[PDB]
């Protein structure tokens, strides 16, 4: 059981640039290979035997190392690179792997779109209560989101689901959600999202408020 | 070609068993060792077990050890891997693979996957929930709007919304996982002269409960 460490676990391309990821070994191996997946799909074979470039793949795609250290090459990428890569060794069973690089496709600052949305009347017949925060459209990835209840900032009961990469325009999106009882939602009155972004000169914040309309 | 798919997969209860098939077509399958991988849903692969060319040799991962068991059919080019007392890190799409050569340890070939879930929850429908703004005047060329998911299982869920606009923007949010049921969100972006004067709905498909359910997206 030889542990491979794969660096870095994600980055970011512009299609032209090179792109190299390490693959580091517990203990000397004998032959490394290297796989690409994107989602939804099952993974193919790039490089076999530490070196040798598999049958049909782009010849941009390149493979050394020896010893405990392993790295593969992309001369000049392309926009179809985009993926995660895993480093497989072997040495003697077990067959083992990287965690894997996520190559992510470099794109041009974006700011997110930022909408909040009260629960509707259906969700508060059964008794809870969901305000839902959208922040869409935006890059790079990292960006942080801030709850107020009334002016108050809350964090316990929110949970936050991000998009892949769009295939389309290369964002990302997030989704926000608060989720309250309907009997602690109508006892507060102003609910505020408050997106932080790079590009942000200010935070975003969206807000409604229960009796005003 | 060569071609390998996979087949068996499902829900199974926790403890419970589960016999996975693999059929193989185009190359002579009798000549070639094969493998079985995994890959639980967001994360990375593993490698779970191997057999020779004529099942002489065996080798297993260690986690799956004294209860899987690979085993093949020359004849009738099929692979099987028999997995019992089965539990929730078992949950994996799982992958039959082979090399280009007799029995070398690497995965030239690989068959699309068959999902194996592990778990106790019982077959739900979701709940939906139409999301539209709260009351006040808009702005903008836009408007964004969206359903919420809730408490639906197992995952396969299929969101699709009807708009007045080819120029849409959709987004599918990945689903959450809580007290044994899913929870997602989906949202759609139409031009501002499209809604409220033109319906929007978005229609929730649950296969494995053989449900759908529309909702229509109502201003204040």
């Amino acid at each position: 059981d030889i542990v491979l460490t794969q660096s870095p676990a994600i980055m970011s391309a512009s299609p032209g640039e090179k792109v190299t990821m390490t693959c580091s070994a517990s203990s000397s191996v004998t032959y490394m290979y290297w796989y690409q997946q994107k989602p939804g799909s099952s993974p193919r074979l790039l490089i076999y035997d530490t070196s040798n470039l598999a049958s049909g793949v782009p010849v941009r795609f390149s493979g050394s190392g020896s010893g405990t250290s392993y790295s593969l090459t992309i001369s000049r990428m392309e926009a179809e690179d985009a993926a995660t890569f895993y480093c497989q060794q072997w040495s003697s069973y077990p067959l083992t792997f990287g965690a894997g690089t996520k190559l992510e496709l470099k794109r041009a600052d974006a700011a997110p779109t930022v909408s909040i949305f009260p629960p509707s009347s259906e969700q508060l017949t059964s008794g809870g209560a969901s305000v839902v925060c959208f922040l869409n459209n935006f890059y790079p990835k990292d960006i942080n989101v801030k709850w107020k209840i009334d002016g108050s900032e809350r964090q316990n009961g929110v949970l936050n689901s991000w998009t892949d990469q769009d295939s389309k325009d290369s964002t990302y999106s997030m989704s926000s959600t608060l989720t309250l009882t309907k009997d602690e939602y109508e006892r507060h009155n102003s609910y505020t999202c408050e997106a932080t972004h790079k590009t942000s000169t200010s935070p975003i914040v969206k807000s409604f408020n229960r009796n005003e309309c | 070609d060569v071609q390998l798919v996979e087949s068996g997969g499902g829900l199974v209860q926790p403890g419970g068993s589960r016999k996975l098939s693999c059929a193989a077509s185009g190359f002579t399958f009798s000549g070639f060792g094969m493998h079985w991988v995994r890959q639980a849903p967001e994360k990375g692969l593993e490698w779970v077990a191997y057999i020779s060319s004529g099942s002489s040799l065996i080798y297993y991962a260690d986690t799956v050890k004294g209860r899987f068991t690979i085993s093949r059919d020359n004849p009738k080019n099929t692979l099987f891997l028999q997995m019992t007392s089965l539990r929730s890190e078992d949950t994996a799409m799982y992958f039959c693979a082979t090399s280009l050569y007799y029995g070398t340890p690497w995965f030239a070939y690989w068959g699309q996957g068959t999902l194996v879930t592990v778990s106790a929850a019982k077959t739900t429908p979701p709940s939906v929930y139409p999301l539209a703004p709260g009351c006040g005047d808009t702005t903008g060329s836009s408007v964004t709007l969206g359903c919420l998911v809730k408490g639906y299982f197992p995952e396969s869920v299929t969101v699709t919304w009807n708009s007045g606009s080819l120029s849409s923007s959709v987004h599918t949010f990945p689903a959450l996982l809580q007290s044994g049921l899913y929870t997602m969100s989906s949202s759609v972006t139409v031009p501002s002269s499209t809604w409220p004067s033109q319906t929007v709905t978005c229609s929730v498909a649950h296969p494995a409960s053989s449900t759908t359910v529309d909702k229509k997206l109502e201003p204040s």
